[PDB]
């Protein structure tokens, strides 16, 4: 998954898709967050 | 960045007056120093905890993590 | 005005976030108006050359007279660059700090 950096719009790209948004179309696309909280313990 | 929960110096609470210190400052025309010991403010450190806080978290809210610019 | 052209040859006006994240370079371009004449003399020996006006081109009624030269590299909040008019909530959509 990853999301747009203008509307914050939720897509999904493959391994060869275009690193673009469908709807405005920007070249600048941020990741999510790990959607499963993982515990830790700092050492 | 929201205000302090505790005092540094003497462990007292202030967190919860900075809402209403705000409301004395303007409704009722208040100087900064009668208004700080409405609230039961009466050592110097927790007047220094209330009176010099620059509260930063309105300019952070009108804004993104996304896109700032140089 | 500064703008970019990607390996696509699209063309987008380029914005300072944008030259911040992808590693760009903010700049505009330059354009110049060229004009060329050819003369023309008998080359008699002894005697001075007379040339004549025979040929002008000059394209200055076509948008093709302006001659590309180069690219300028463009100072912030100057005259020419995007943020020089923009308001509080301009410099906030396009997140600058005021």
């Amino acid at each position: 998954k990853y999301i747009c950096a203008e509307c914050s719009s939720k897509l999904s790209l493959s391994r060869t898709d275009a690193v673009r948004c469908k709807d405005c179309g920007h070249r600048i696309l941020l990741k999510a967050r790990t959607k499963r909280l993982v515990q830790f313990e700092a050492r | 960045m929201i205000v302090p929960v505790r005092c540094f110096s003497c462990g007292k609470v202030v967190g919860d007056k900075w809402e209403s210190y705000l409301n004395l400052l303007q409704e009722d025309e208040l100087d900064e120093g009668t208004a700080l010991s409405r609230l039961g403010l009466k050592r110097y450190c927790c007047r220094r905890m209330i009176l010099t806080h620059v509260d930063l978290i309105e300019k952070f809210l009108r804004y993104n993590p996304l896109e700032k610019r140089d | 005005k500064p703008m970019v052209n990607e390996s696509d040859g699209v063309t987008h006006a380029l914005y300072p976030q944008e030259a911040r994240l992808r590693n760009l370079t903010y700049s505009s371009g330059l354009f110049v108006d060229v004009k060329k004449r050819t003369y023309e003399a008998i080359d008699v020996p002894g005697r001075e050359l007379k040339y004549e006006l025979i040929a002008e081109e000059s394209e200055d009624d076509s948008e093709s007279g302006k001659v590309f030269i180069g690219r300028l590299p463009i100072m912030l909040r100057s005259k020419n660059c995007y943020l020089s008019e923009a308001t509080e909530s301009d410099l906030y959509k396009l997140k600058e700090c005021p």
